[PDB]
RNA sequence: GAAGCUACCAUCUGUGGGAUUAUGACUGAACGCCUCUAAGUCAGAAUCCCGCCCAGGCGGAACGAUACGGCAGCGCCGAGGAGCCUCGGUUGGCCUCGGAUAGCCGGUCCCCCGCGGGGUCCGGUGCGGAGAGCCCUUCGUCCCGGGAAACGGGGCGCGGCCGGA
RNA sequence: AUAGCGACGUCGCUUUUUGAUCCUUCGAUGUCGGCUCUUCCUAUCAUUGUGAAGCAGAAUUCACCAAGCGUUGGAUUGUUC
RNA sequence: UAAGGCGCCCGAUGCCGACGCUCAUCAGACCCCAGAAAAGGUGUUGGUUGAUAUAGACAGCAGGAUGGUGGCCAUGGAAGUCGGAAUCCGCUAAGGAGUGUGUAACAACUCACCUGCCGAAUCAACUAGCCCUGAAAAUGGAUGGCGCUGGAGCGUCGGG
RNA sequence: GGGAAGGCCCGGCGGGGAAGGUGGCCCGGGGGGACGCCUCGCCGGCGGGCGCGACCCCUCC
């Protein structure tokens, strides 16, 4: 089954291209496989793009098929679109990758040092856990 | 004409020189569909010497500039009409395309009679562009996108950047 | 030109209830249980609206050459429901101009055996496909019932012990003997 | 340090041309599962081709011509040796470095094995079309085990529920400790969590 | 005329499956009906492939015995002892479900069958239970303190029990 | 008209007939037949499986998958024929 | 850089290349060049022209499908159905001195045409792309090979 | 083309238009939420049901 859809007034993540990494907002389809969009709030003028470039998430906004930018932004901003997607966790993920990359010799090493405590203490208890649940089994 | 890129549409006109049985020839204005204004000049050529008996040595290029698109924020439809050379006889069309510009629907146009007749710049001829409003549009590949609440999935999506992670251990997923 | 979409519903009856896993559906009913898979077509199906009342059939961007599985499929679903409530009753007659053909029933349906086709020595022996049953029917001089929940099934079953009585070497014009379907209804009437 | 591709899926000469590169490049390949492999076009038209193939033969003494072997993972060889410079010292050092292998032998059952995404049926190959099994191509073209290796496969399965059975339940143990532990290991959790190794 | 060779000039023996071609069909759309075809399915042969049969790979396997009694040569072990010559490449490991893709993955008692398999429900889904990942992480030693551990670490240090074709 | 044929036309294929040419060979590639022996082609005579007849049966036509297996013994002639 | 190329052989697309077309049980794949035509396809994709359809079509399922008259010349027999011209009228919602099957002739069936149910698009005739039929030779065999079908094929194109 | 669009002032404001028709209205159904018909749950209570007839009584999507 299908969830997530592809009509007007629908936000989609650019993956690759000239807007790599924003949110836009679907206003209509020129063809097949080419949709007209603007990100008013996010920063990408009004434009066409193709379908094989943008991911879709599962926020809609109400606007007329061809309404005009100030429209979409009066809607963006109402539905406060921004926020909600730095709250959710595709975002997150997105984030967390940006901060993995930007990581430096230093943080990497500080990350190491904690890993090896987080993973030492970890797998101590979980042996404690297994010898529990065996006692427990016999 | 090469087909290079996508296609500018240029307004050219030209005229005759002055000669002693007239002084001022009409000026002759046309639209050439080009990659750029040295073409768009030959094509203006070639066609105003079979409309009329005018040539490249004989006349002059009055004025040649691109026209820019009016909305290139409205998506549009337009109609076509081609004459266009086949491998026994030729044949005059019409076919619908859907884009925000005109230069745009004729590359179009160039593209699809290249893949669905074989047929090469240098045998089409393009005749009329014009914006069709939805309630003229004819051909149903068109007019199936005139609806207000359009709506359809992306249902196979095929993984590209295939060689980036080269080696996975994942098989990757298509639905989305 | 490849349409958006192209979609059809089929209504089903109270006493029959359908359940499906991806796209391989199960119909159970007062007959039965019928199982089918549509993994080689790739389209949508949806068991839309509570009460179980219509299952849809869904195709986005297909061509012409794919439209036509939408109906298709919604016939085979259909064909499983009416086997299921009603079932699958083809009925044939075996026509023969001097030798009488004798067809026995053994394995109780499972196995036919004809003797005497055109003053035969040799014997056909034509085994059923599992879930279909044969019959000599009452209140009849020759004729064979084939009882079922498939109707792919029942129809091989017949299309085989047809097949299995064919004139060899003769005109086929002239020496019109054999068994045929003579027609196809239900095993209760609505 | 070895690569161990698993041809389930995976479209035969775009496999190979992949494996053939890595092999030519020095890095040690190793190829299982090779009667998973699936060649497009339908599959009378491939045993047909491997007919055509299986016809060829010199006349004067069929011993020294061609040699058409059978089994699958000899198939993926030859169609690999076919991409390879296989009559110079290079080409051969090179072709010493591939092993196929029918079904997964125990050197390998134990091993986590690639995907070549590259070269996998369903990225490269629209749902509408047909393809043919490279198993059965082979059996009833004339390969003699392919009973036995079902069997066989059929135990590696049943074997490898049951270790990823107990991997499942190892790791459940793994995340209740976590949220038990979370209290004194929060300090090295924001670290990470910052750094990005956790969110 | 022995023996031996030897003759349709004597006598004996000569095989079974599988996918399918042509063709005939089932269900069934495209195209309200129809249709062997488009998706799916069936029967199908001196053909094809294999079996039976002949050979057996710079291809493997199991098993037996493995060099005196004056010398001796050998096999296994002593984490057995120093070395000498020669051939090189390498410069951290990942010890594993099956598989789908017009769908998947993980928990669950709230139920049903034989700990496993189903049902409901709850979570994730551009895969944070991720290979765009995980694990180990090495300058060394000496004092005192805090955090984790007291169940842990190390032992051809041990004797057994299972685990594998 | 089209079971089976097919006029007046017109489009092809083959190199098992003959031509046309003269590229190789004249410090030589032994130049007709028959005998013997192997293999290959299909444009299928028979046999296996089929479809169509102006196919009642028998016989016989036309067509399809198809070269697996067979295709003889003699008079006359150096003959191929 | 030219010409030519960039899946592997084999240096170069390991571009998140663009738009389409095409399934071949004989696919196709680059000047010279190394193999094919006339004629066809309800395979599929475009295009041209003309029709009829809420005064309710196209299917499909059902009812009618009449009198003069078995029209005139005819043949042994021709009632419509082998033959020669014409083809009228009243009844009609409609019926042709007849579209076909059938008998020696009838008979009978069936069609043109009109009605009932169903309720929105449906018919042709051409034309051009790819694919398919046409398409048969001898040692086993050659888009250079492997192989390729979200192309590594065909057409138009872009960066590197 | 002294850039073509575009952005910001509800820019104000002049009139006009249909449609890929927003509300509104009419018809139809998929519904539900008040759950108004049974069944359990604790004669009064709330929660359990993953309850069960509704029907223009509305009422929302
Ligand atoms: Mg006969
Ligand atoms: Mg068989
Ligand atoms: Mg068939
Ligand atoms: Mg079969
Ligand atoms: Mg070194
Ligand atoms: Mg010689
Ligand atoms: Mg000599
Ligand atoms: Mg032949
Ligand atoms: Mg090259």
């Amino acid at each position: 089954v299908f969830r997530r859809f592809v009509e007007v007034g629908r936000v989609a993540y650019v993956s690759f291209g000239p807007h790599a990494g924003k949110l836009v907002a679907i206003v209509d389809v020129i063809d097949q496989n080419r949709a007209l969009v603007d990100g008013p709030c996010t920063r990408v003028r009004r434009q066409a793009m193709p379908f094989k470039c943008m991911q879709l998430t599962d926020f809609i906004l109400k606007f007329p098929h061809s309404a005009r930018q100030k429209y979409v932004r009066k809607a963006w901003e109402k539905a406060d679109i921004n926020t909600k997607w730095a709250a959710t966790r595709w975002a997150k993920k997105i984030e967390a990758r940006e901060r993995k990359a930007k990581m430096t010799d230093f943080d990497r090493y500080k990350v190491m040092k904690a890993k090896k405590m987080r993973n030492r203490i970890i797998k101590n208890e979980v042996k404690k856990l297994q010898r529990a649940a065996l006692l427990k089994a016999s | 004409m090469k087909a290079s890129g996508t296609l500018r549409e240029y307004k050219v006109v030209g005229r005759c020189l002055p000669t002693p049985k007239c002084r001022t020839p009409p000026l002759y204005r046309m639209r050439i569909f080009a990659p750029n204004h040295v073409v768009a000049k030959s094509r203006f050529w070639y066609f105003v010497s079979q409309l009329k008996k005018m040539k490249k040595s004989s006349g002059e290029i009055v004025y040649c500039g691109q026209v820019f698109e009016k909305s290139p924020l409205r998506v549009k439809n337009f109609g076509i009409w081609l004459r266009y050379d086949s491998r026994s006889g030729t044949h005059n069309m019409y076919r619908e395309y859907r884009d925000l510009t005109t230069a745009g629907a004729v590359t179009q146009c160039y593209r699809d009679m290249g893949a669905r007749h074989r047929a090469r710049a240098h045998s089409i001829q393009i005749m009329k562009v014009e914006e069709i409003a939805a309630s003229k549009c004819r051909r149903p590949a068109v007019k199936q996108f005139h609806d207000s609440k359009i709506k359809f999935p992306l249902p196979h999506r095929v993984l590209r950047r295939q060689h980036k992670p080269r080696f996975t251990t994942k098989r990757p997923n298509t639905f989305f | 030109m490849k349409t958006i979409l192209s979609n059809q519903t089929v209504d089903i009856p109270e006493n029959v209830d359908i359940s499906l896993k991806g796209r391989t559906v199960i119909v159970k009913g007062p007959r039965g249980t019928l199982r089918r898979d549509f993994n080689h077509i790739n389209v949508e199906l949806s068991l839309l609206g509570k009460k179980k009342k219509r299952l849809r059939v869904d195709k986005w961007w297909g061509n012409r050459k794919e439209l036509a599985t939408v109906r298709t499929i919604c016939s085979h679903v259909q064909n499983m429901i009416k086997g299921v409530t009603l079932g699958f009753r083809y009925k044939m007659r075996s026509v023969y101009a001097h030798f009488p053909i004798n067809v026995v029933i053994q394995e109780n349906g499972s196995l036919v055996e004809i003797r005497n086709f055109l003053g035969e020595k040799y014997i056909r022996r034509v085994r059923m496909r599992p879930g279909v049953a044969c019959s000599v029917s009452q209140a009849q001089k020759d004729e064979l019932v084939l009882e079922g929940n498939d109707i792919e099934l029942v129809s091989n079953s017949a299309a085989l012990i047809q097949q299995a009585t064919t004139v060899k070497n003769k005109d086929i014009r002239k020496f019109l003997d054999g068994i045929y379907v003579s027609e196809k209804g239900t095993v209760q009437q609505a | 340090q070895v690569l161990v591709l698993d041809g389930r899926g995976h479209l035969l000469g775009r496999l190979a041309a992949i494996v053939a590169k890595q092999v030519l490049l020095g890095r040690k390949v190793v190829v299982v599962r090779c009667e998973g492999i699936n060649i497009s076009g339908n599959f009378y038209r491939n045993k047909l081709k491997y007919l055509a193939f299986l016809r060829k033969r010199m006349n004067t003494n069929p011993s020294r011509g061609p040699y058409h072997f059978r089994a699958p993972s000899r198939i993926f060889w030859r169609t690999v040796r076919g991409m390879l410079p296989h009559k110079t010292k290079r080409g051969q050092a090179a072709l010493d470095r591939l092993k196929v292998f029918d079904g997964i032998p125990p050197p390998y059952d134990k091993k986590k094995r690639m995907v070549v995404p590259a070269a996998l049926k369903v990225v490269r190959l629209k749902p509408t079309r047909k393809f043919a099994y490279l198993g059965r191509l082979a059996h009833e073209v004339g390969w003699k085990y392919q009973a036995v290796t079902a069997t066989l496969e059929e135990k590696r399965k049943e074997k490898a529920k049951i270790h990823y059975r107990k991997k499942k339940q190892l790791m459940r143990l793994r995340k209740q400790a976590e949220k038990n532990v979370e209290k004194k290991i929060s300090k090295f959790t924001d670290v990470l969590k910052t750094h990005g190794l956790l969110v």
